[PDB]
């Protein structure tokens, strides 16, 4: 899967997934305000190691 | 719960994350105040535990 | 004296519209609950030919002209005046539109005291309104009883 | 002889026909379904034991 | 098609005729009889209003069983995602056996006491704690009042017998599921119902049809699957004599 | 006056199909109630 460019504005978070895999050259950014419910799902599907890593 | 028509929903979901972080912390960004009556505007934790006789 | 007034303010058949004519014509005939023949027209509009008046009536599909004696007979919007005909109308029901009852009372004006014992029997989807359980658009009962399971579970279920 | 693809748009006037064309085949199947006999019966044969 | 979605079908007609509202009925029978719809059209078929639709589409996308389908021709379909829906099946049947189970397990314990001018329970234990110097009743600790014991035993037979005629109830969704388990389940999509597409109306505003975005990678849940009539005959012989002829 | 404006209806649509309802009443001047259970048993 592709990203986004977070850009973070006001109390939320907004997307932007250029991700450039159209037939041409994919110019449609996602602007998408990110839900805190799949900010925390996604959070939940983290490794262990990986807090470790990140310092948790 | 009741009928959702899906246009008061982000902005009520907003309203709630805004005072909860207001309610948390009142010393942010500068663009909202959220001020109580009177007009002096409600003292935060961040507002009653910073330097100065804060509590520390 | 009041026939006397009635008569003089009996309005002459010589209407303003025919239309007019016609829709008086459609009152006689509603309000008159057997097929009435063309005597019956001649009586009312005060008139002997055919007219295209008249023969707008034999192209109405609620006038229905009889070729064997010529009783005019009004033709209702359901033909079905037995819970039995219902039944099977809903069950040749092609979508999930529901029938009012005021055309069903057309034709079967005891029609909402089937409805009623229907609903008790839990053989229909009757729509009732709240202020009372006055029925509206009603379906075919394709599942089985809508009184199911009893309050008591339905309850701790809505606890669930 | 070609396998379908989601790449493949088709043309959806004809493809409408599609799930028709399944229950075609379905009811031919049903039709097509006979007892076999016991002497080539490869079923039986896997029904031995 | 396969009869197993037939039972699905008619499984979820017991389920809610059993466990919801008559509207709720009539929403779903009319949302399978048809195929993935529109809201107007559903106001047209059922004469209703955004006010009576709301609680019931809420409380269907609260149990995860229709999902909601939005797209731009923005016009809004809903179809019932099979796996998804089971799955919340199962788990609220689990739950319900469960927490019956231990309702019946606990009221086959001892009922235990309270005391009234509090209006607080108390355990066999606080009880046992709590007693008197006389080693016979039990005094309570802040309004030190004789305990008074709870009334659950006789409810221990009610709670089996409520248990065990609601299992009865509920055995043909077992049966349903016993059959489900039995067969393979191919997950429900948007495009799907519209391989499936029933249509109610030859009036609809609805352009029932699937449009898709290139350059585009937007992902949510919900969507993730990871004599003399000889006569005549001479005669007419005789004319075609006659037209060959000329020809 | 149920006759006469039944026929006075006929020749106000005939002269606009469009007829509204104001001005249908300011043709009318008459009980309203009366006015609305006329309209709509013939036409809109």
């Amino acid at each position: 899967n592709t990203q986004p460019t977070i850009r973070k504005d006001g109390l939320k978070l907004v997307g932007s997934w250029k991700k450039d895999r159209a037939t041409g050259d994919a110019d449609e950014p996602e602007l998408r305000v990110l839900s805190t419910e799949e900010i925390l799902n996604i959070f939940k599907h983290i490794s262990v190691k990986d807090f470790t890593s990140l310092g948790f | 719960h009741n009928g959702a028509p899906h246009h008061a929903i982000e902005e009520a979901e907003s309203l709630l994350q805004f005072h909860v972080a207001t309610y948390m912390d009142n010393d942010i960004a500068g663009q909202p105040q959220a001020l109580q009556k009177s007009g002096r505007p409600v003292k935060s934790i961040r507002a009653r535990l910073k330097g100065k006789e804060g509590r520390i | 004296i009041a026939a006397a007034a009635l008569q003089a303010n009996q309005t002459d058949i010589s209407k303003s519209h025919d239309s007019s004519k016609l829709l008086w014509a459609t009152e006689y005939i509603q309000k008159k609950g057997k097929p009435v023949l063309v005597n019956e027209l001649l009586d009312y509009l005060s008139m002997k030919k055919d007219d295209k008046v008249i023969e707008l009536l034999k192209k109405l599909d609620r006038i229905e002209f009889d070729p064997k004696k010529g009783t005019f007979k009004y033709l209702s919007t359901y033909d079905v005046h037995s819970p039995s005909e219902l039944l099977k109308l809903l069950r040749s029901q092609v979508t999930f539109k529901g029938i009012s009852c005021k055309d069903l009372k057309d034709g079967w004006p005891q029609c909402d005291e089937t409805i009623n014992q229907l609903e008790e029997d839990s053989k229909i989807l009757v729509l009732r309104t709240k202020k009372d359980k006055t029925p509206r658009y009603v379906w075919y009962n394709s599942g089985g009883n809508l009184k199911c399971i009893d309050e008591e579970f339905v309850k701790m279920w809505e606890n669930v | 002889g070609e396998k379908i693809m989601q790449n493949d748009r088709g043309d959806v006037i004809i493809d409408r026909y599609l799930t028709l064309d399944q229950e075609f085949d379905r009811k031919d199947d049903d039709m097509l379904l006979h007892p076999v006999k016991k002497i080539i019966d490869l079923d039986g044969n896997i029904q031995d034991d | 098609d396969r009869p197993i979605d037939d039972i699905v079908k008619n499984l979820l007609k017991f389920v809610v005729r059993g466990f919801y509202g008559g509207s709720f009925v009539l929403v779903l029978d009319a949302i399978l009889f048809h195929s993935v719809l529109a809201e107007d059209d559903l106001k047209q078929l059922l004469s209703i209003n955004k006010t009576e639709l709301g609680p019931l589409i809420a409380r269907l996308r609260s149990d995860r069983l229709i999902s909601i389908h939005k797209q731009r021709e923005e016009r809004v379909y809903y179809y019932v995602k099979y796996p998804h829906a089971i799955d919340a099946i199962k788990w609220k049947v689990h739950q319900v056996v469960q927490r019956l189970k231990d309702d019946l397990d606990k009221n086959s314990e001892p009922n235990g006491y309270m005391c009234p001018i509090c209006l607080t329970k108390y355990t066999q234990l606080e009880a046992v704690q709590l007693l008197n110097f006389d080693r016979t009743e039990f005094l309570c600790s802040l309004c030190d009042e004789p305990l008074v014991e709870d009334d659950s035993g006789k409810k221990n037979k009610e709670k089996q017998d409520k248990l065990n005629r609601l299992m009865d109830q509920i055995q043909p969704i077992i049966d349903s599921l016993k059959k489900i388990d039995d067969s393979r389940i191919e997950e429900n999509t948007f495009e799907i119902a519209l391989a499936r597409l029933i249509p109610p109306q030859n009036q609809s505003h609805a352009a029932y049809t699937y449009n898709p975005k290139k350059g585009s990678t937007m992902f949510r849940p919900g969507d993730s699957a990871p004599e003399e009539r000889e006569n005549e005959k001479t005669l007419n012989d005789y004319y075609a004599a006659l037209a060959k002829k000329q020809a | 006056p149920k006759k006469e404006i039944l026929d006075y209806l006929f020749k106000l649509f005939d002269e606009y199909d469009y007829w509204s309802l104001k001005g249908l009443k300011e043709r009318t001047r008459q009980p309203e109630a009366h006015l609305k259970e006329c309209l709509d048993k013939v036409a809109t």
